[PDB]
């Protein structure tokens, strides 16, 4: 805990001169670049492709999905419904050997 | 083997002919005399180094003198090596094995 | 009794905590002092328990100060002072042992922070001679075990004595070694 | 009679089976073939060949021992025993590395070494640990001959530590277990007092048991006793030759304490001046470049009046225990004080403390496989 | 280790007491019992091996173990990236 | 201690033979002087050590002693009464004695030589008796005592004669300065004392005093002498439960039998069992020299230290009482705290140092370097200052532990693997 106005000078801690290196560097390529920002709208247009790609699966995910859904909910529960149920064919079985 | 060339060249019997009878024996142990001079001396004196080759003359050092460079200094030693060239040491300076111990370490 | 083992405790887990910690022993002042240490709720001692508590609150922060205030005022409450014509001597007596094991203390756990000592301050300031802080600090860096060299014509210490590191270091080092000791034990056992 | 029915009967059968050993490995590949597939252990095959290194070896020294004139033995194995196993094509196996070594072994005993250089060039074959302990074991002992006394201390470390990954485990060491302990041991012991104000390497190669009665052996050795010149001695004889078995002990025959004149008194010119060059840099060196005030120092220190202080000062700088210089006009004396390094144990360790791991975590899971 | 200790004090050190008393009755009275000999082993809770410490606290040794390689490899990057970056 | 409670009882009434007395008023150091008269009576009359105390300093006061001793020689003590100026008119019944002796002798040195020449023992036990009779009457008679106990020590009533017999013998012999005779007895009365009688404190105190007499003086190897007494009645520092008994050498003595002779480690066992213990705390408000010795070196003062340590030194030369080692204690006492002081040190001048001792510091440099040399201390001299440095502060004791701490498991976990 400090008591007082936060006046800390640099010192090296682990990783330190790692992720600075990793950040502050990024953020000059970032703020100015005539690089950066091209290949960005580049990657803007990858982005948009993916999301024109989505649309197409999103109209059979409305098919497939639907279908996983509701019938997830029977199926489903029907398996763990078994898993529940088991422990009575463990004890009304077992009951019958002796 | 315990250097004691002065010693040497007194203990020498010059009537036995048969260490006269080996071709080049008496300058190849003068050559070693001064191998490890070079080896464990910066400076010599002129007298000094005369003595340990047996006791030679002004004209007979000027060979040992020219074989391995050396060369007279001010009053009046003769050069043998310089004083960080003849110590060499390989002390400390390791802890530097970063490299091979994260390789080793990386999984 | 209280008082007698306070002076012979207190450096001992300066020290302790310190990591020289496996000398820690039950069913003494160390109990004597936790039960009436683990109070949630003590101001101002009213008890001759809780003025010995709070003589030793001020020792393990060393300051000769905190000593003075149960040798004098609870020694009068209580009249502990007001039974002996030699609690003149015993006053002399407590107070020097004090003013030399609570600059032990002190120096127990400081030592890591220095790199020299002008050992005249110490005897101004813990109010001793230097005959005796000479006595005291080779007498120490002897028998404790310390890792200072000690110039005692000059009247300096040269001490740089690592890590704050090592509390965490030592103590997986000992929490480690304790592994293979008792191991032996279940190995020889087992045969 | 009983001693020389099992000795006589040992060397025939060894005679019997070097003719087997050459004309297996050479050339009948079918033989060899056949040999492969049979037994679940191919272990078999190759332990009789450096079993029959040590007890041969016994053999011939009681023979050799024993006859000290017309000599029988030793032309008799150097000829046909040892190179004609040796020179001629290995088996393909191990077994060309332990016929190597068993003649690396056998060229160990006999005083003769040059050819170290070219047996390690013969060892093609990968070294296991197995046959590279027992290499750095006569490696060492010859770097130990060459007066390379920083070099072979370091090789004397490694094979004394027990973490080179040993096993065994089906008897590869067998009845000399702790002579790998003791032998690393005494030659290591030689070597520290030649140099030592270097390692700081030490604590790696012997454990503290016997650190600290070695310790005090050097310092009362050079510093003020011959007495450890005589004891340190009767260990490192036995060592040092390896001679496997000393002859009956009896003085109705001779016979046997003859070749020891010799294979001792090999030795004694040895450690002699060897140890003598110890105690000079014993006396540490206090202050590296010497005044007038510390050269007297020292000179009072080397020896007394008058004659010859300066010229026996200046003969055992040269040898290889001190780097210097004599200035004529200061008439000063600079010198070198070199030392080694602190921490080189830590770095070496943290492999060796994964395989304390790693074992205990391979072990329980062989017997996590069993009771499961 | 104070869990082992334990145990293997009731699986050894007391199986060496008792059956060095079980040496003073010379195992067997034949007119009578053997009262002694018989109430020799009367059970300590374990006989060995405890199990929850065996199954579910070695799960978190290897949790341990987790934590310890954990912690170590970002000081790993740190120590190539400092040497390195000041080398520079 | 066991024996004390029994001591407790008797108060102090030890059974010494010139009763109380020894020279009277003295002038010259005093805790010095203590220990002659002490031992004067513990000893039964010394001789030498009358004379011993008077070369220093003169007296008339040895005098009255030196009418009281026959069995070193009567006429020895005749004389120097005789030579003080005295009148001492009717010594007319030690030549009335003396002389009926010899007329008495003839008798028993003729049965004496016929016993031991037939082997017989019955003529040879009657002499025995007739012969241990006699030699007390007077011992002067030197070497007839010396003979008497050479074949038999054995008397008829064993013990208690030969207690008094072979002390008598131990006395007289130190005081003819026959030390041969004195070194015999060295073996034998000790073993009569370790064949304890009775073990009543008047006796085993007196007993256990008279093992300091032999060691006292110096022969051969009291040092030998030393290792022994000291695992005798074991680890006290006048072996006398009950302080009243007071040593100053039995201690100065054993620290130069200890330093000079021996490792010093081997030291530090006497500065707790010696130098701390319920005798010698009584004795630490005594003594000066050997509590300047000890206190101020185990304090760890060098200022204090080794000034009054090099006071000492003055006092031990005034030394005439018989020691043989005086030098190499004035030696050892200032390489001893030297060592210590300098142990934990930063740095200390050649030249202060040699201030102090009062030797030059070429001198203290060479002691230094010889030290050194000696490895007591890993130190190195800055030359330039004539100043000595000491500075191992050796950080990282991790390391330590880490090698064995897998290397014992490693191999401990073998025992495990094997079935």
């Amino acid at each position: 805990g400090p008591h007082l106005q936060s006046m800390p000078s640099e010192q090296i801690r682990n990783q330190l001169t790692a992720m600075s290196s990793v950040l502050a560097k990024a953020l000059e390529v970032i703020k100015p670049a005539h690089i950066l920002q091209e290949k960005e709208e580049q990657h803007q247009l990858a982005v948009t492709a993916y999301l024109k790609n989505s649309r197409k699966e999103h109209q059979r995910i409305l098919a497939r999905r639907q279908t996983i859904e509701e019938r997830k909910e029977r199926l489903e529960s029907l398996n763990i419904q078994r898993e529940k149920e088991e422990l009575e064919q463990r004890e009304a079985e077992l009951q019958k050997v002796r | 083997e315990t250097c004691h060339f002065q010693a040497f060249w007194q203990a020498l019997d010059e009537n036995m002919d048969l260490l006269e009878g080996i071709t080049g024996f008496e300058d190849s142990v003068r050559k070693f005399i001064c191998h490890v001079v070079g080896i464990t001396y910066q400076h010599i004196d002129r007298w000094l180094l005369a003595e340990m080759l047996g006791d030679l003359t002004d004209s007979q050092l000027k060979m040992w003198m020219s074989k391995y460079g050396w060369s007279a200094d001010e009053s009046g030693q003769i050069f043998i090596c310089s004083q960080e060239e003849s110590i060499k040491p390989k002390n400390i300076v390791e802890k530097i094995d970063f490299d091979s111990v994260s390789s080793i370490m990386a999984s | 009794y209280l008082v007698s083992a306070m002076l012979l405790e207190i450096p001992y887990m300066a020290a302790h905590e310190s990591d020289a910690r496996r000398r820690m022993i039950s069913k003494q002042f160390h109990h004597q002092l936790r039960v009436g240490e683990r109070q949630p709720l003590l101001g101002p001692p009213e008890s001759m328990r809780e003025h010995v508590v709070a003589a030793s609150k001020a020792m393990k922060m060393g300051d000769w100060k905190t000593c003075h205030s149960f040798i004098i005022n609870e020694k009068m409450n209580g009249k502990v002072w007001d039974l002996f014509p030699e609690a003149d001597k015993v006053r002399t007596m407590l107070v020097r042992k004090i003013q030399e094991e609570s600059l032990r203390t002190y120096l127990f756990t400081y030592s890591s922070v220095y790199d020299s000592i002008s050992m005249e301050t110490l005897s101004d300031m813990f109010e001793l001679d230097l005959p005796t802080v000479h006595s005291i600090i080779s007498k120490m860096i002897i028998n404790e075990e310390l890792m200072a060299s000690l110039d005692q014509p000059t009247q300096t210490v040269v001490m740089h004595r690592t890590e704050p590191t090592a509390q965490q270091n030592l103590a997986l080092q000992l929490a480690e070694k304790l592994g293979s000791l008792v191991e032996n034990n279940e190995r020889v056992f087992d045969h | 009679q009983w001693l020389w029915d099992i000795i006589d009967e040992f060397i025939y059968q060894f005679q019997s089976f070097s003719q087997y050993r050459c004309k297996t490995a050479k050339k009948s590949e079918e033989e060899i073939d056949f040999l492969r597939s049979n037994p679940k252990i191919w272990n078999v095959h190759s332990v009789l060949n450096v079993l029959h290194s040590l007890v041969d070896k016994s053999n011939i020294n009681r023979q050799l021992e024993v006859y000290t004139s017309g000599g029988d033995p030793e032309s008799v194995a150097g000829e046909y025993g040892r190179h004609s196993l040796y020179k001629m094509l290995g088996y393909f196996s191990l077994v060309g590395l332990l016929r190597l070594h068993s003649l690396l072994g056998d060229y160990y005993q006999a005083i003769k070494v040059l050819e170290n250089i070219e047996l390690n060039k013969k060892s093609m074959y990968s070294r296991v640990p197995e046959c590279q302990v027992t290499t750095y074991y006569y490696v060492g002992f010859a770097y130990l001959m060459m007066r390379r006394y920083q070099d072979a201390i370091r090789v004397f470390a490694n094979i004394l530590l027990y973490i080179q990954r040993t096993k065994s485990m089906f008897q590869r060491t067998t009845y000399k277990y702790e002579m790998i302990n003791k032998q690393n041991e005494q030659m290591h012991a030689l070597l520290a007092i030649a140099l030592t104000m270097y390692p700081m390497r030490i604590d790696e190669s012997i454990h503290l048991q016997l650190r600290e009665k070695y310790g005090d052996k050097m310092l009362r050795m050079q510093k003020g006793d011959p007495q450890v010149y005589e004891e340190l001695f009767s260990y490192s004889c036995p060592k040092f030759l390896s001679p496997v078995v000393p002859n009956y002990d009896s003085v109705h025959p001779n016979y046997h304490k003859e070749p020891f004149l010799q294979q001792l008194k090999v030795f004694s010119d040895e450690v002699q001046q060897q140890a003598q060059l110890s105690t000079i840099r014993s006396f540490l060196k206090l202050y590296t470049t010497m005044p007038v005030a510390k050269l007297a120092g020292f000179l009072d220190l080397t020896e007394q009046e008058f004659r010859i202080q300066l010229l026996v000062f200046k003969h055992k700088m040269k040898n290889l225990v001190w780097t210097s210089g004599i200035s004529a006009l200061d008439g000063e004396f600079q010198s070198a004080s070199e030392v080694d390094f602190y921490i080189d144990k830590d770095m070496i360790h943290i492999a060796d403390t994964k395989v304390a791991r790693r074992y205990g975590d391979f072990f329980i899971r062989q017997i996590h496989k069993f009771e499961e | 280790r104070n869990t082992s200790k334990q145990q293997q004090q009731k699986h050894q050190y007391q199986q060496r007491r008792q059956q060095e008393n079980m040496q003073r009755q010379s195992r067997g009275e034949p007119p009578l019992p053997e009262e002694d000999l018989s109430k020799l082993f009367k059970p300590p809770q374990p006989p060995a091996r405890m199990d929850s410490l065996l199954i579910a606290g070695q799960i978190n040794t290897y949790c341990q173990n987790i934590k310890e390689f954990t912690a170590q490899n970002l000081g790993k990057l740190f120590m190539a990236q400092a040497l390195q970056e000041y080398n520079n | 201690y066991d024996l004390t409670t029994r001591i407790a009882h008797f108060l102090d009434r030890h059974l010494v033979f010139p009763l109380l007395e020894f020279l009277s008023v003295k002038e010259i150091y005093n805790e010095k002087e203590l220990l002659q008269g002490k031992l004067d009576l513990l000893s039964d009359t010394n001789m030498v050590d009358f004379a011993m105390d008077v070369y220093k300093n003169l007296y008339s006061d040895d005098i009255p002693h030196a009418l009281r001793e026959k069995r070193t020689t009567v006429v020895a003590q005749l004389k120097q009464l005789q030579a003080e100026t005295e009148p001492i008119v009717k010594m007319f019944e030690d030549p009335e004695t003396t002389r009926q002796m010899q007329s008495t002798r003839d008798g028993r040195m003729l049965f004496d030589y016929l016993a031991d020449k037939h082997g017989f023992r019955q003529e040879y036990l009657d002499t025995l008796y007739r012969y241990a009779k006699f030699q007390y009457e007077c011992g002067n008679y030197s070497g007839a005592a010396e003979y008497l106990y050479f074949f038999r020590v054995l008397v008829p009533a064993t013990d208690r004669n030969a207690l008094s017999s072979l002390w008598g013998k131990l006395a007289s012999e130190i005081l003819m300065q026959n030390w041969d005779a004195a070194m015999e007895d060295l073996t034998r009365l000790k073993e009569t004392i370790d064949n304890n009688s009775v073990s009543s404190p008047l006796q085993s105190l007196q007993q256990r005093t008279w093992l300091i007499h032999w060691s006292l003086f110096v022969f051969f190897n009291h040092p030998k002498g030393r290792d022994n007494i000291i695992d005798l009645f074991l680890y006290q520092p006048q072996y006398l439960n009950a302080i009243q008994t007071m040593c100053p050498h039995i201690l100065r003595y054993l620290t130069t039998a200890v330093i000079t002779n021996k490792d010093v480690r081997k030291r530090r066992q006497v500065l707790k069992d010696l130098v701390k213990v319920i005798q010698q705390e009584s004795y630490t408000y005594k003594d000066p020299i050997t509590e300047f010795v000890e206190c101020l070196y185990v304090n760890f003062d060098f200022d204090g230290a080794q000034k009054k340590l090099r006071e000492c030194e003055s006092v031990l030369v005034n030394d005439f009482f018989l020691v043989a080692c005086l030098e190499d204690f004035i030696e050892n006492a200032r390489l001893f705290i030297f060592e210590t002081f300098c142990r934990i040190h930063q740095c200390i001048s050649i030249n202060m140092l040699a201030d102090k001792l009062n030797m030059t510091p070429e001198e203290a440099e060479r002691w230094i370097v010889n030290l050194i040399r000696n490895a007591r201390l890993d130190a190195k001299i800055d030359s330039k200052l004539g100043h000595v440095v000491m500075g191992n502060n050796a950080v990282s004791p991790y390391q330590q532990v880490i090698e064995k701490t897998k290397s014992l498991s490693f191999r401990s976990q073998m025992l495990a693997m094997n079935i």
